[PDB]
């Protein structure tokens, strides 16, 4: 029972995993269609209603049942993509933290500088059962112990590491190792490593995209509460598409430099508001009859709100929506002082506020294009420009398709980790023994066969 | 060294002959790739 | 068939004053430009009508007793008592006006929800004026460039 | 008329606070 029941989840868990996209677009059109659906309610009659201004008559059902659908479709969305992407991010963690581990020593010698977060996060699952469970190297503990146990303390490299270090001897001697059936009692409460699992979920949590799907499930959920909140889905064709994306990254690309200048505006808008609150206070009375005056500068707050939230807006600065200065003894001054605002705050600093975005957006757009250029001029691999292969027809295409692919170059990769040791040819055990020692020389560095050759071959 | 009659002259002279000659040059400078330009450039001398 | 139209009115030649565009290489050139970013042009726009779409949200939910667009007491032409009309009201008028929607709605002083309508009316003037319609602006710009 | 410019203050040590703050503003 136990193994039909476990076959069939995974089975559920690998098909969410396989349709993560398809179903992150089935979402799309149940957002696009809830939306449309809403975009008829009207306020009926105090008690106000929001009501379906509908002719059919089946917008309703059909919207609730959309609503419904979103909620399930989005919490499936979020089981796919755990099943599909949080094990590649749990893997790379995992590489990374080993590395250190070994090769730099970063919990035995060197310790986090106790700000950052993963570095101090990652010291939970060194001592853990299961500190490997997507990195292939299962021995890193091992190799640790041996690389610093005895100069730092054998006993105090294994109570680190949570492991035995008089078990590999006897493990060498005999296994003593028995297997057992799934029908006992208790047996997933030995096999959890709760330790692990809290580590991996801080890890999850920590992870950008799964915060963005459950922010979207959340909201889908707080869709049932208010329809309207299944508004804020139609965001998400913002990440659905690359220049919505780039729009949206041109934003906080340049972002200290716009808080920076959205602050030199409001220091050089109080500035005004000082001016105007100490010497034109009479000019800032705002309404249209003479029976009750609303003065918008009696007091400096209300006069840096009025400013900012009028003089700012208007095509023509403060002087636009505040009085005519004509017949004045202030009159010189009050039009040098609507000139410098216009001049200042609307012509200059509103426009370098804009021009930033602009021209970050400009600037992601340039490079995504030089991006896509590059490999079209050079290779990636040796980097030897495109032209001097395309002296021969198709000698680009060629060089890049079938002599340095690095596809090819993975898939080589790939099949010494497959390949027996023994069996390694000598170029296959050069490559291997420089990649163990992680000895990048191997690959062609502005030089490629047909250029050692270019005499022989032609 | 090869002879060249006076009506292929007059011919390549005129002024739809000139029109598709500046549509080809724009097309293949600016987004004809140099890889297969001579091969443009016959294509447009056999339809020229 | 423009011309065929003609004799039906009169007016159907206007058409053919767009063939200097086709005529000249400069009008060529600017035509070709509006579409030369087409893609990125109509999902920006796209972009402009979803953010657009859920001020119109926030406005309908909150901010409703500020759009009478009625200059006598007698009658109240209410813009935003419902979704569609006061999304068509947002795309029609906000977007065209120089400051956004606080241009063309009423004024939020002495009011609980004063401070909450002018953050929404200065980001409207911000997201929609200043960024995304100089962004739509400078994609058919930089084409033409 | 005499205008006088005054704090809006419910706390009330802002005016005090305001002295000492500019008499260390112009020591520093
Ligand atoms: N060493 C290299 N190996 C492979 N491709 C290379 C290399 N150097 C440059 N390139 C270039 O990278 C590009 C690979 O093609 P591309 O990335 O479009 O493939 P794809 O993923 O199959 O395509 P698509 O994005 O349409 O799904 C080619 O333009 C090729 O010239
Ligand atoms: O080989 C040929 N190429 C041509 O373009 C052509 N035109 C006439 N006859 C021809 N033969
Ligand atoms: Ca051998
Ligand atoms: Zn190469």
């Amino acid at each position: 029972f136990w193994k039909k029941i476990i076959a069939y989840q995974q089975k559920l868990l690998n098909y969410f995993a396989r349709n993560f996209y398809n179903m992150r677009m089935l979402a799309l059109f149940v957002a696009f269609a809830i939306n449309f659906i809403l975009l008829f309610y009207k306020v009926s009659t105090i008690a106000v209603h929001y009501v379906l201004e509908e002719s059919s008559g089946y917008m309703e059902p059909t919207l609730r049942i959309l609503a419904i659908l979103h909620t399930v479709i989005s919490f499936f969305c979020i089981i796919g993509y755990y099943c599909l992407k949080v094990p590649l991010v749990i893997f790379k963690r995992e590489k990374e933290v080993a590395r250190k581990l070994e090769f730099d020593g970063l919990y035995i010698t060197e310790q986090p500088s106790e700000d950052d977060i993963k570095g101090q996060w990652d010291r939970l699952v060194i001592n853990t059962q299961s500190f490997p469970n997507n990195y292939w190297d299962k021995f890193v503990k091992r190799k640790v112990m041996d690389k610093y146990g005895e100069f730092y303390g054998r006993d105090r490299i294994s109570e680190l590491l949570g492991m035995d270090k008089a078990a590999l001897d006897f493990s060498d001697a005999r296994e003593k190792k028995k297997p057992k059936k799934d029908s006992s009692l208790s047996a997933v409460l030995n096999s959890i490593d709760v330790k692990y699992q809290m580590w991996k979920l801080g890890v999850v949590f920590t992870d950008n995209s799964f915060l963005y799907l459950a922010w979207y499930m959340t909201m889908s959920v707080l869709g049932h509460y208010n329809n309207f909140f299944f508004a804020a889905h139609l965001l998400d064709i913002a990440m659905g598409f690359k220049t919505l994306r780039t729009i949206l990254s041109s934003v906080t690309h340049n972002g200290k430099q716009l808080v920076l200048t959205v602050g030199l505006l409001a220091v050089v808008v109080y500035l005004y508001t000082v001016v105007a609150f100490n010497f034109f206070r009479k000019f800032y009375n705002k309404s249209e009859d003479g029976d009750t005056p609303d003065m918008k500068c009696d007091d400096m707050l209300t006069c840096y709100m009025f400013h900012m939230y009028v003089g700012v807006r208007a095509g023509g600065g403060i002087g636009d929506e505040i009085e005519d200065p004509a017949g004045d003894e202030y009159e010189i001054y009050r039009i040098i002082f609507d000139i410098t605002f216009f001049f200042f705050v609307i012509v200059i600093l509103l426009a370098i506020i804009q021009g930033l975005i602009i021209d970050a957006f400009g600037e992601l757009r340039d490079q995504q294009e030089q991006v896509k250029e590059d490999m079209e001029t050079k290779c990636f691999i040796c980097g030897i420009g495109n032209d001097y292969f395309d002296t021969v027809p198709h000698g680009f295409e060629t060089h890049t398709l079938q002599e340095h692919n690095l596809a090819n170059y993975l898939f080589f990769l790939m099949y010494l980790i497959n390949k027996d040791e023994t069996e390694h040819t000598g170029q296959e055990s050069y490559v291997w023994k420089m990649y163990q020692e992680r000895c990048w020389e191997f690959f062609p560095a502005g030089d490629c066969f047909r250029k050692q050759y270019e005499d022989q071959l032609n | 060294y090869f002879e060249i009659s006076e009506s292929s002259r007059t011919q390549w002279e005129k002024p739809q002959v000139k029109e598709s000659k500046r549509q080809f040059i724009f097309d293949v400078v600016n987004e004809g790739g140099e890889k297969e330009k001579m091969e443009l450039f016959v294509n447009f001398c056999e339809d020229t």
